[PDB]
RNA sequence: UGUGGUGGCGAUAGCGAGAAGGAUACACCUGUUCCCAUGCCGAACACAGAAGUUAAGCUUCUUAGCGCCGAUUGUAGUGAAGGGUUUCCCUUUGUGAGAGUAGGACGUCGCCACGC
RNA sequence: GCGGUCGCCUCCUAAAAGGUAACGGAGGCGCCCAAAGGUUCCCUCAGAAUGGUUGGAAAUCAUUCGAAGAGUGUAAAGGCA
RNA sequence: UGAUGGAGGUAGAGCACUGUUUGGACUAGGGGCCCAUCGGGUUACCGAAUUCAGAUAAACUCCGAAUGCCAUUCAUUUAU
């Protein structure tokens, strides 16, 4: 079931997190506030395609 | 209403001569009626709480809730969280309508005609007092309602012993048998 | 034809410094698993149920009424 | 009182067939006759076929020519042949 | 192989005790008792050959009381098997009596009667007893 | 029925509110206090246990009756008999309350009045 | 000095039982228009008021029925010396509990305000 | 040799700091939860007795007694009103 | 070595918790069966509501020792 996952910030274009998810109770995408370490602001984050 | 209106004009020094109460705040006045449809039958089919809730909200000025479930049991079929009945409440004036609608209207509508059963004591002024059918109030349809269940009415005073309650029942018609 | 002879570790609990002591800042004071000693003036709770000392000074042990028993540290 | 969530009431004076008690209350409604100023101004038209006192644990033993259509459907067309 | 009288389980294997000494443990029930004045393990059977010692003197009446109940158990392995794995199998179920306690009691019978039941208990109980009465009570009624 | 009183629940939430900080070093404490007629309020330090200063409903000055009129009256009295004795960081007592009226109404008047929060 | 608020101290502070009170204060009670609220219900929660009642809560006083705190003394257990069977027991020397009790005990200390 | 076992976590053996072996005595693990996480408010359980239509020892109710006899995703201890 | 404060649940007691248990009082009410084809439920065992007395525990505790252990701007002797 579960899957080890990984973030992506939508404005500078990294890999930045590491999380987990259960993708038979969340089909769709993860998006989560975070802070971005490269732009020193906080930043949407979606998961890598 | 009425029913204050007796409670201001008669029933109070009433009650002070039959027990030689020494103040006005020792005498037991009423509080709740609660009202449980226990269906039990929405496990089966969930179709049976949904005109229960319909003649509720008919028959008193509310809307009732749904009860949940606390246990889990194996041979009617229960587990947690299991729609089963559904609680009324009454305060205020409309306990005192709803009182003089059941004195009035309901209570002579019976069948094997006796009013009151006298045993439903528990000690501490709570007659909890059933009703076997559901056509008796004024506000039935034959061309709504199916199945022949019934009611529930938890009478609450803060009356100490059952000596009390029944002189304010009899002073609040209630047709004992 | 026995299905036994398993262990864990030793990990080593029990109380890492007396009373009296001079204690720098930080240092462990008695190691738990679940709170058995609640801590008092100066002194927190870690993530395992451990008992630091915030300030430099003098471990000292006392006890709340009947049941449970204090670390507080006084500097000085 | 919630809003919106709470069902339809009006304070409704009753009648009777015999006599009218006029004094109470109740919910639901109809074509509305006597708004009555001595009581609520509101429907009439709960008509009730019972007084609480026609029933004989009020008032008395008062039935032997009582006289009520089915009652009669037996006791009238041999009815006048028994009395 | 008749045992009268077992426990219901909660642990299988149980450690080999160790008994030192005892006190008190008087005659409260019951009018006559035996005192066990060793230390030793009394296994079932023991009680019901002393059960039956009692009760063939005890002919229409007087009452009998056993005090002391077999809650533990031995085990043993095979011969022919070695030294090696887990402990075997248990079988038997043994108390411990030290000093100092009562093994049976005894009322509703005189005295000759009484310590001829006692002596026919007591050559089938691997421990050295006595004959003690309920002697002084605050009131013997 | 026991009609349930209505004291016990108070100071179990004063219980369960001051576990955290009381922390009345220089700092100290403020209360509220309803009833059905008036409104207290004291300035606590510990572990002395002693007040500092304080004001009530009925006692000296009265605009309306249970009213937040009377509580701002109030505030306005705490933050000048303290600012006297220079005090300026107090921490409130919610004391087993919320925030919606007669309490508020100590708050804000007593935040204008000199004291800070 | 009474009452209310508010703190520490191991329930010796408690639980049960009984009596008394409304100067102020506290509390019950009246009601819902308004801030606000009920998974239904002004029961609470929130806000307006003040006809009355000390019945309840609260305060004061009595009480050793349940619970709490209990000395001294006797014994089990045991460090260090020793002696016999060696499974176990006994003797000198140091330390002593658990039970079972005489007994203590129906609180003590601190601050502010109001009325008197 | 044939059997069984090989890493980790709880309890006992473990001699009242910690540590301590046996093919000694008992049980689990190789995950789960986008809320079962963070904060801010509010709340108190299992039972028993007595009455009340379907309704039955055991559903929804009502009053009273009730320091825990409950619950804590999962084994066992230590905690938590 | 002496003085002082503290951590802990061994020995022994081991009843209040959980397990194992022995006799007496009792019905709320069960009996193969009654008096039967409305009340006495003859006798019977009595578990639970209970409640007196009496025992037991390595994986039971309301309690609780000598001793060892850790500490000290402490004291005496010693020299690590
Ligand atoms: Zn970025």
């Amino acid at each position: 079931m579960r899957v080890n996952i990984t973030l992506e910030c939508t404005s500078c274009k990294e890999r930045n997190y590491l999380t987990n998810k259960n993708k038979r109770n969340n089909p769709d995408r993860l998006e989560k506030q975070k802070y971005c370490p490269r732009e020193r602001k906080v930043t949407l984050h979606r998961e890598t395609k | 209403n009425r029913l204050k209106e007796k409670y201001i004009k008669e029933v109070t020094p009433s009650l002070v001569e039959k027990f030689n109460y020494s103040s006005v705040m020792q005498t037991p006045k009423v509080d709740k009626i609660v009202i449980n449809m226990g269906v039990g039958d929405a496990v089966s089919n969930a179709k049976n709480l949904d005109k229960a809730v319909e003649e509720l909200a008919l028959i008193t000025g509310q809307k009732p809730l749904i009860t949940k479930a606390k246990k889990s049991i194996a041979g009617f079929r229960l587990r947690e969280g299991m729609p089963i009945g559904a609680k009324v409440t009454l305060r205020g004036e409309r306990m005192y309508e709803f009182l003089d609608k059941l004195v009035t209207v309901s209570l002579p509508r019976v069948r094997d005609f006796h009013g009151v059963s006298k045993k439903a004591f528990d000690g501490r002024g709570n007659y909890t007092l059933g009703i076997k059918e559901q056509l008796i109030f004024p506000e039935v349809d034959y061309d709504l309602v199916d199945k022949v269940r019934g009611m529930d009415i938890v009478i609450v005073t803060t009356a100490n012993t059952d000596e009390e309650s029944r002189e304010l029942l009899a002073q609040l018609g209630m047709p004992f048998q | 034809s026995t299905s036994n002879g398993r262990d864990s570790e030793s990990k080593r609990l029990g109380a890492k410094s007396a009373d009296g002591q001079t204690v720098t800042g930080g240092s462990i004071l008695y190691r738990q698993r679940g709170t058995k000693i609640y801590p008092g003036v100066n002194v927190g709770i870690g993530g395992d149920d451990t008992l630091f000392a915030k300030v430099d000074g003098v471990v000292r042990f006392e006890r709340k009424g009947r049941d449970k028993k204090q670390v507080s540290v006084y500097p000085v | 009182m919630k809003q919106d969530i709470h069902p339809n009431y009006q304070p409704v004076v009753f009648m009777d067939s015999t006599t009218g008690f006029k004094f109470l209350s109740g919910s639901t409604k109809g074509s509305s006759e006597t708004v009555e100023w001595e009581d609520g101004n509101t429907y009439p038209l709960l008509r009730v076929e019972v007084t609480s006192d026609s029933h004989p644990f009020y008032t008395g033993r008062q039935k032997f020519t009582q006289a009520d259509g089915r009652v009669d459907r037996f006791n009238k067309k041999y009815g006048l042949k028994d009395e | 192989m008749l045992v009268p009288k077992r426990v219901k389980h909660r642990r299988e294997f149980r450690g080999k005790m160790r008994g030192e000494a005892k006190g008190g443990k008087e005659v409260a029930f019951g009018e006559w008792g035996l005192q066990a004045t060793e230390s030793h393990w009394i296994t079932n059977r023991q009680i019901e050959a002393a059960r039956i010692a009692m009760t063939r003197y005890m002919k229409r009446g007087g009452k009998v009381w056993i005090k002391i109940f077999p809650h533990k158990s031995y085990t043993s392995k095979a011969i022919g098997v070695r030294m090696g794995k887990g402990k075997g199998a248990p079988e038997g179920w043994v108390s411990p009596v030290k000093r100092g306690k009562i093994m049976f009691e005894i009322a509703g019978v005189p005295e000759e009667v009484a310590r001829e039941a006692l002596r026919l208990a007591s050559h089938k109980l691997p421990v050295k007893t006595k004959i003690v009465k309920r002697e002084e009570m605050g009131g013997e009624s | 029925i026991t009609k349930p009183d209505k004291n016990k629940t108070r100071q179990k939430r004063h219980r369960r509110v001051r576990n955290k900080i009381s922390g009345t070093a220089e700092c100290p404490r403020l209360n509220i206090f309803r009833s059905n007629k008036n409104i207290y309020a004291q300035v606590i330090d510990d572990v002395a246990g002693v007040t500092l200063a304080s004001a009530s409903a009925l006692d000296k000055e009265i605009s309306g009756g249970t009213k937040t009129e009377t509580a701002a009256a109030v505030g306005k009295l705490v933050a000048e008999r303290a600012a006297e004795k220079g005090i300026k960081k107090v921490v409130f007592d919610r004391g087993g309350y919320l925030y919606h009226g007669r309490v508020q109404a100590l708050a804000e008047a007593a935040r204008e009045n000199g004291l800070e929060f």
